[PDB]
């Protein structure tokens, strides 16, 4: 009230989602339809099946409002497909800038960064007993990081997979090592 | 550049919350958190009335364009609406979970923007008082907002260096004023045409940003503004002066043509948090916090 | 732009009959079964003003050239000029008790055109109680829908037999007249005559459930007794879908039409005129009225007092919240570098 100059001002976050509320077989990815049909379904339906909400696990997350089936596709981790030595340059850069580093790879040649270019798959937390995993698929010569499910993922459950460092997983199978 | 002290509007019992002119240019009234919105005159400091009838203190009072209707951003987390003409308890409007720090009006005088400390810019109704919308503004409380020349935009003064020019009708973030620094943005306002931005970041440097292009043009040197959310103004009645409050017991008024120290006014005994300009004539509102409790009529 | 999803409603007042936006689209008057003067605000989605007027269902309503005067038509032939300040009666005399349309001249709130049910359209002055009856060739239809154009030049009087007859607003000049048949068996009962907001591209609703787009410029080019082909024929493909009301967009770019059967509504354009979206709804609801807003995709849908609104095509994304974030569509591999390592006095009050 105009006299007590208070702290807790800067956030160091490029995104600003923290609102007052932050309200957290038919489909081809569960069918035996071919991989181009599943991949064409994935980009059209990851925009409308899941959503980004504020995460009590860590930061902001991916809180689905739908009974996600077992083994099906959920989201595609698409961002800056940079070379493997541009990884260290952007790691030093966003160490100097404070933005969190998001570098999950396909192989040991080029690593998908998710800092400038990215999607809603930046907001995937880590549970050591997760509900998803990933498999390297092949579409049109390109490779795509596709998050395949594990079980029936209910309404409200945040989406996590195995990344392969103490985590906020909350699970009892916790490794605390992600190197 | 010869603003001379005329009178003293003494009578305040706490830190003077605001000193803003009426839109008729005839009522430099004032308020404080003592539940005493002290309605004073403009040319001599003649007493008119005092609005009371709150529960807790008062943060902000804002002027409707008829110089009469006053909404109070009172610290009991209400939006109690009062009047220069009558002073009736018109609408007591609760709803905000934290302190309603600042309040402003559109130039159409039919919306109540509510910059509270609850990190949610809600909008309220003049006639009845419905919570119209709720802007997912920031992870920071709100210190200052403003509408443009008609009321179609909402500028934000966040605390992590963000000035999001919000839409008013559809109500989404249109442009985010970006800065690699994250200063506590204190008091933003649109230009009187609606096409330039004066972002008062707390680095002892005022920043005039373009709205169309978006880059800074001119700054100011040699002023003390780091802690408090010191208000800045625009003055074209004399020169192109920029009226602002002070912390070293001055009245910070300098020119965009000069950008340096060319005129200083003096006499306060506390931090001047609120300043204002007369729209036509050369009357400048200058009043500090609790250790002054006086309003000093500077006049060229 | 083109409104898509649910958006809720403002069902604050029941028994709603008709609805009209002002000159700027920004006000709204709804005469009801009792026929009250009920006014709203739109950004607040709140009620502006309620004034009780009569007991009858007030059918026809129209604003003024400034958007500040009004007109009414109840069941008892009450045809006055009304106001938005006080809203008081000026004129009232005999008509046949079913009344269809009154219509100000779009450049003069003196000239008004009264269209009864089974009578000739009669043009009245509003200086006094003068009335001018427009000529009817048939006098067997007694159903000749007439309307001023958007500017104020001509009156387009079309019977129930598909015959077009154009009259000038003061001298009844037959500068154009024709008739239309398609899939030629006979003519068609003309359902309505429409007009856009930008220019003169317009259309005609016909009882064959087919909507044909026209333009008055080529009509005046052919003049009288030409063969004006439609710009675009609009209809339903799978089914019949009989129509109750059609309307343009706020400039005449989209064309959205309201069915009379299903409460599931269809959207077209003008240039392409594609069925871009079926706006669905509850099947157990009777659509009664449709209104459209100029600068906003408002669908004012009166369904027996229920006035429901669908207003979208604004989908939020990033790079306005966080402009550093560059949303790729698919995997963009690149390298941004080929080598990976003044005192202008600008006016701030320039109005
Ligand atoms: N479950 C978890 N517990 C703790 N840290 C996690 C985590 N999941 C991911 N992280 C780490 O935390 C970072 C996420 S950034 C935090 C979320 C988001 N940026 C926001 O606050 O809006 C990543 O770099 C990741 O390495
Ligand atoms: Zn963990």
């Amino acid at each position: 009230a105009r006299a007590e100059v208070h702290l807790r001002k800067s956030a160091f976050d490029m995104f600003n989602f923290l609102a007052s509320k932050h309200r957290q077989a038919r489909r081809a990815t569960s069918m035996d339809l071919p991989m181009p049909m599943r991949f064409r379904h994935l980009k059209k339906t990851s925009k409308e099946a899941v959503g980004v909400y504020r995460s009590p696990i860590h930061g902001r997350g991916l809180f689905c409002k739908r009974n996600i089936d077992a083994g099906e596709m959920v989201i595609e981790y698409a961002g800056n497909v940079i070379r493997s030595i541009q990884t260290d340059k952007r790691e030093k850069y966003y160490d100097s800038k404070g933005i969190g580093c998001y570098m999950f790879r396909i192989d040991d040649s080029e690593v998908v960064d998710a800092t400038m270019h990215g999607n809603a798959a930046r907001f995937i937390n880590h549970s050591c007993e997760p509900n998803c995993y990933s498999r390297v698929i092949n579409i049109d010569g390109q490779k795509h990081i596709v998050i395949f499910a594990m079980r029936k993922i209910y309404r409200g459950e945040e989406l996590t997979y195995d990344y392969k460092l103490p985590c906020n997983c909350g699970a009892k199978k916790c490794r605390k090592f992600l190197n | 550049p010869n603003y001379a002290l005329k009178f003293t509007l003494a009578g305040h019992t706490k830190a003077v919350s605001s000193v803003k002119f009426s839109p008729n240019g005839e009522w430099l009234a004032s308020s404080s958190a003592d539940k005493l919105i002290k309605i004073w005159g403009a040319y001599d400091g003649k007493f008119e009335k005092t609005i009371s009838g709150h529960k807790l203190g008062i943060s902000d009072v804002a002027w409707s364009s008829d110089s009469n209707l006053l909404v109070s951003a009172s610290d009991d987390k209400t939006l109690k609406i009062w009047d220069v003409s009558s002073g009736k308890c018109l609408k007591t409007l609760k709803g905000h979970s934290n302190y309603v720090f600042c309040c402003n009006f559109n130039p159409q005088s039919n919306l109540i923007v509510s910059g509270s400390f609850d990190e949610s810019v809600r909008i309220w109704d003049v006639k009845t008082g419905k919570c119209l919308k709720t802007l997912p503004a920031h992870s920071d409380p709100v210190s200052a907002v403003h509408f443009n020349r008609d009321g179609s935009l909402i500028v934000s003064s966040s605390y992590d260096g963000l000035c999001r020019i919000w839409d008013t009708a559809s109500g989404q973030c249109l442009k985010t004023l970006i800065d690699d620094d994250n200063p506590p943005v204190s008091f933003v306002k649109f230009s009187p045409n609606g096409k330039y931005i004066l972002a008062a970041t707390l680095d002892n440097t005022l920043k005039l940003w373009d709205y169309s292009k978006g880059k800074c043009l001119k700054t100011y040197t040699g002023h003390k503004n780091e802690k408090y959310c010191i208000f800045a103004n625009f003055s074209v009645t004399g020169g192109k002066w920029i009226v602002s409050g002070s912390e070293d017991n001055l009245v910070y008024i300098w020119n965009l043509q000069t950008k340096e120290i060319v005129q200083k006014l003096q006499g306060h005994t506390d931090v001047v948090i609120s300043t204002a300009c007369h729209p036509t004539e050369n009357i400048i509102a200058s009043a500090a916090l609790e250790n002054d409790k006086t309003i000093k009529l500077w006049k060229s | 732009n083109y409104p898509e999803e649910a958006d809720g409603t403002l069902d604050c007042i029941s028994m709603a009959l008709t609805c009209t936006f002002n000159r700027w689209g920004t006000l709204l008057a709804v005469g009801c079964n009792d026929g009250r003067i009920v006014i709203w605000d739109f950004l607040t989605r709140g009620i502006a003003k309620i004034i009780s007027a009569h007991i009858h269902p007030v059918c026809s309503l129209c604003w003024s050239r400034d958007g500040h005067k009004l007109v009414s038509a109840s069941t008892d032939n009450i045809v006055s000029q009304w106001d938005v300040l006080s809203g008081d009666c000026d004129q009232r005399f005999r008509f046949p008790s079913p009344i269809l349309k009154v219509q100000y001249h779009p450049r003069d709130q003196n000239k008004v055109l009264v269209c009864p049910m089974k009578s000739a359209p009669v043009m009245l002055t509003l200086s006094d109680s003068k009335h001018v009856v427009l000529p009817v060739d048939d006098d067997s239809d007694l159903n000749v829908v007439a309307s001023f154009d958007r500017r104020g030049e001509y009156i387009y009087t079309g019977n129930a037999k598909g015959k077009i007859l154009v009259l000038k607003t003061d001298s009844q000049d037959l500068v154009a007249s024709f008739r239309v048949t398609t899939g030629t068996s006979n003519t068609t009962a003309i359902k309505s005559i429409e007009f856009a907001r930008k220019g003169s591209c317009f259309l005609i609703n016909t009882a064959d459930r087919i909507i044909r787009v026209y333009d008055g410029r080529e009509i005046l080019t052919c003049g009288r007794d030409g063969e004006p082909e439609p710009m675009q024929k609009l209809q339903d493909l799978v089914n019949r879908t009989p129509w109750k009301k059609c309307c343009f967009s706020g400039d005449g770019e989209y064309i959205v039409a309201g069915s009379a059967r299903q409460h599931a509504l269809y959207i077209w354009e003008k240039s392409i005129g594609n069925l871009v979206k079926i706006l669905h709804g509850t099947r157990g609801e009777l659509l009664l009225d449709v209104a459209w807003h100029p600068v906003r995709p408002i669908i004012a849908s009166i369904s027996s007092g229920v006035v429901s609104i669908w207003a979208q095509n604004q989908v939020e994304n990033w790079s306005a919240f966080a402009p550093d974030f560059k949303e790729l569509d698919e995997n963009v591999e690149y390298e941004e570098r080929e080598s990976e390592f003044e005192d202008e006095e600008v006016d701030v009050t320039s109005v």
